[PDB]
């Protein structure tokens, strides 16, 4: 991992990269942040008992 | 016909000499093989869920009920890697006796013989080819006919001169504005236009495009001398 | 011809979203890697085909602009410009009569690659070879394309088949009373006729039903509590999930590998189709074939190629 | 919503872009799902919606350079995507990130896709283009006229199997 080229580098295991298009990774969207929705309930279990 | 073959010859010389990419059909066999035999060989040094992949460590450290669990892993995926390895290599050996099928036929077809398939030899008309040998696999050299260059001139379907309409018997009527010419398909030869080049068959009223000219009895003359 | 080119992602679909089923996935080495090697062939290979059979010449023949066919009705064959698409009247039914349902497949993890030759590319290389044909005759495949009328061309194809010239001429009327009404009848037959292109259509269904069973696999437990991820790490311990994960791989990476076998079978079937094609391509299309029942029944005259989804369609006429 | 989130519903985890949907869901009926069984939309618990789960992360990542000899340029290729994270261009294959645009066709040197090709040219960097389909040939065509070859070359073909 420093640019593209180099990627293409250890994807061939060479450092000569012939003329052509190469397939690196894939295209990870990461989530933006965590979303929590929940029922509303207010009571505790009777767990006591 | 020497000095075209003889230069073509030294052209493929040449290029064969310079272009080393030409013969990568066979480089692909050396190189998937030689992929095919190294993933095989990479497959040992896998844990393949074991706890290692040595076999010696597993039945020297865990007892023998237990060991038995992480070799069978072991030997599961290994026994996986070798059905991989070889339904591989089955297929791969359907790609290759489809090539040289094709290459036993054509060495059938365009070496022993001469084909008339088209396009089959290579691009023109096949006149002959010869084989040479290359690593797991041949080389045909293809000597076809290409016409070179071509002049536009005027034809007609038929020629009307007794009032039945003559035709052709082997190639074409060709005309440069002044007399019409036979002539074959492949290549410019004059010849005059005469009863033995062509033959009757119905009349004048029937060929649309029919053309009037005198046509050459060699009997005319020979009665007459 | 082409099959639908299809590149699956063996870390995805084994191990969705999650952290530690990919790194139980390292234990089994390359198996991944080399699934997704497998999958990438195939789909350059499909495109190949294109290639050695869509595109016989390097040039663009058009046709003249004022076209004297001698009593033949070629409007059928030749491509209007009129239409959104460039493509003949012809391939404009094998365009309808052959048929998101990717896009459900794109948020399952299964991509689907476009293919390197349009279809509209695919429609100038036939209406290339169309062209060629009549102005052309059979010179234009062999080298240098020289002029011939096409009315001369015919006496040529029927001395070749044993047919003396001269019953051109006297029946050329009947002769195009038979072709153009044969031409008639082959619009009636694909129009009124849609499983004519079964063919086609099979392969289509063959990758609808391949990539359908790929996707139900996910949701089978292959012998695990569950079949979701995040329900055995949200419940197991971490030893007690890696065991429950360990058969989710297992019969995941075999359903991935049963499938990439599958596709190369498939991929070894459409190439020997694909060589058929090619061959019919210079033997009854570019030049004229006196072989037996190749070019089809009768004396092989002419044939007219016609663009069609994920393959080609040959109009032979024949004597 | 609009974006994609790590998402908590209901006990169901899951990651996704949150999507106001359509479908109307009866009163009883919570999650839905698609043809492949996974979950289409959802029931926010809390205030009652159906909500849309569009699955994220989707297409791949392809190296357009020409080699080594030439020059290190590289054009990124999104496929499958197009241009958001960000010569940013967008193509029938995906997004593509240094590539300039070319109208003038050429012939296809590094294939990409629909018909588009990439090369290393002209002060040189690489370019996409349409495919040419070769020179525009018109055919002469006349009943009377006729061409015959005034020449010929004999030509040798290398072909090799293995």
């Amino acid at each position: 991992a420093l640019d593209p080229l180099s990627e293409t580098k250890c994807t061939l295991k060479s450092f000569t990269v012939e003329k052509g298009i190469y397939q690196t990774s894939n295209f990870r969207v990461q989530p933006t942040e965590s979303i929590v929705r929940f029922p509303n309930i207010t009571n505790l279990c009777p767990f006591g008992e | 016909i020497a000095n075209q073959f003889n230069s073509a010859i030294g052209k493929i010389q040449d290029s064969l000499s310079s272009t080393a990419s030409a013969l990568g059909k066979l480089q692909d066999v050396v190189n998937q093989n030689a992929q095919a035999l190294n993933t095989l060989v990479k497959q040992l040094s896998s844990n393949f869920g074991a706890i290692s992949s040595v076999l010696n460590d597993i039945l020297s450290r865990l007892d023998p009920p237990e060991a038995e669990v992480q070799i069978d892993r072991l030997i599961t995926g290994r026994l996986q890697s070798l059905q991989t390895y070889v339904t591989q290599q089955l297929i791969r050996a359907a790609e290759i006796r489809a090539s040289a099928n094709l290459a036993a036929t054509k060495m059938s077809e365009c070496v022993l013989g001469q084909s008339k398939r088209v396009d089959f030899c290579g691009k023109g008309y096949h006149l002959m080819s010869f084989p040479q040998s290359a690593p797991h696999g041949v080389v045909f050299l293809h000597v076809t006919y290409v016409p070179a260059q071509e002049k536009n001139f005027t034809t007609a379907p038929a020629i009307c001169h007794d009032g039945k309409a003559h035709f052709p018997r082997e190639g074409v009527f060709v005309s440069n504005g002044t007399h019409w010419f036979v002539t074959q398909r492949n290549f410019y030869e004059p010849q005059i236009i005469t009863t033995d080049n062509t033959f009757v068959s119905g009349n004048c009223d029937v060929v649309i495009g029919i053309v009037n000219n005198t046509v050459y009895d060699p009997l005319q003359p020979e009665l007459d001398s | 011809v082409s099959m639908t080119k299809t590149s699956v992602d063996c870390t995805m679909y084994i191990c969705g979203d999650s952290t530690e089923c990919s790194n139980l996935l390292l234990q089994y080495g390359s198996f991944c890697t080399q699934l997704n090697r497998a999958l990438t062939g195939i789909a350059v290979e499909q495109d190949k085909n294109t290639q050695e059979v869509f595109a016989q010449v390097k040039q663009i023949y058009k046709t003249p602009p004022i076209k004297d066919f001698g009593g033949f009705n070629f409007s059928q064959i030749l491509p209007d410009p009129s239409k959104p698409s460039k493509r003949s009247f012809i391939e404009d039914l094998l365009f309808n009569k052959v048929t998101d349902l990717i896009c459900a497949q794109k948020f399952n993890g299964l991509t689907v690659l476009p293919p390197l030759l349009t279809d509209e590319m695919i429609a100038q290389y036939t209406s290339a070879l169309l062209a060629g044909t009549i102005t052309s005759g059979w010179t234009f495949g062999a080298g240098a394309a020289l002029q011939i009328p096409f009315a001369m061309q015919m006496a040529y194809r029927f001395n070749g088949i044993g047919v003396t010239q001269n019953v051109l001429y006297e029946n050329q009327k009947l002769i195009a009373n038979q072709f153009n009404s044969a031409i008639g009848k082959i619009q009636d037959s694909l129009s009124s006729t849609a499983s004519a292109l079964g063919k086609l259509q099979d392969v289509v269904n063959q990758n609808a039903q391949a990539l359908n069973t790929l996707v139900k696999q996910l949701s089978s437990n292959f012998g695990a509590i569950s079949s979701v991820l995040n329900d055995i790490l949200s419940r197991l311990d971490p030893p007690e999930a890696e065991v429950q994960i360990d058969r989710l791989i297992t019969g995941r990476l075999q359903s991935l590998q049963t499938y990439v076998t599958q596709q190369l079978i498939r991929a070894a079937e459409i190439r020997a189709s694909a060589n058929l094609a090619a061959t019919k391509m210079s033997e009854c299309v570019l030049g004229q074939s006196k072989r037996v029942d190749f070019c089809g029944k009768g004396y092989h005259l002419m044939s007219f190629p016609q663009s069609a989804p994920h393959g080609v369609v040959f109009l032979h006429v024949t004597y | 919503k609009n974006k994609c989130v790590n998402f908590n519903f209901n006990g169901l985890t899951g990651t996704g872009v949150l999507t106001e949907s359509n479908k109307k869901f009866l009163p009883f009926q919570q999650f839905g799902r698609d043809i492949a069984d996974t979950t289409d939309a959802v029931r926010d618990p809390q205030t009652l919606e159906i909500l849309d789960i569009t699955p994220c992360s989707f297409g791949g990542v392809s190296v357009i350079t020409p080699g080594t000899n030439t020059s290190n340029q590289v054009a990124v290729l999104y496929q499958g995507v197009n241009c958001t994270e960000v010569n940013v261009f967008q193509t029938r294959a995906g997004c593509l990130i240094g590539a300039e645009h070319v109208n003038n066709s050429y012939e296809c040197d590094i294939p990409i896709g629909a018909g588009i090709c990439a090369s290393y040219q002209t002060s040189q960097s690489i370019i996409a283009y349409t495919m040419s389909l070769g020179a525009e040939n018109s055919v002469a065509y006349s009943n009377n006229s006729i061409a015959i070859p005034t020449n010929f070359t004999i030509s040798v073909t290398t072909e090799i199997l293995p």
